[PDB]
């Protein structure tokens, strides 16, 4: 089970929805995002302080072999409720 | 809201289907999600004719 819809993080700048990290749960099992998938690379503290309000500057990246490789870009991200 | 990362490459469970919907345009991938009787959501390629026929069957009930 890996072809299920996954929770993503929202942004304020009108761009593509992105995954927190490069993994996601379906049916209780963890699956890996595909290579090239857009993701956020958050620090531990950012994950802990993430809310449904923009309050955090998230490093954008692309998934590569299960890691969120930063592309140098930053955007405000926050939980969809 | 939620987005699909992979398409279900197998046969669609027509008779277990309850409903279907379309993911947001803001998702990286276009997808049709099927929702089964027992709550499982299945991402599906909207260009696959099998997927389209499943939606047609379900909506015509």
């Amino acid at each position: 089970r890996s072809a299920c819809p996954a929770r993503h993080l929202n942004n304020t700048n009108g761009t593509v929805l992105k995954l927190l990290g490069c993994h996601y749960f379906c049916n209780g099992t963890l699956s890996t995002a595909p290579d090239g998938y857009p993701c956020y690379n958050l620090t531990a503290q950012q994950v802990r302080t993430l809310t449904t309000y923009p309050n955090t500057s998230c490093a954008v990246g692309v998934c590569m072999k299960g890691t969120c490789v930063k592309n140098g870009t930053m955007e405000q991200c926050f939980k969809t409720p | 809201r939620e987005c699909c990362l992979e398409y279900f490459k197998g046969a669609i469970p027509l008779r277990k289907l309850k409903t279907w919907y379309q993911t947001s345009e803001d998702c990286s991938r276009d997808a049709i999600v099927f929702v089964t009787v027992q709550g499982r959501a299945i991402c599906s390629d909207p260009n696959n004719k099998r997927v389209k026929n499943a939606v047609k069957y379900l909506q015509s009930l």
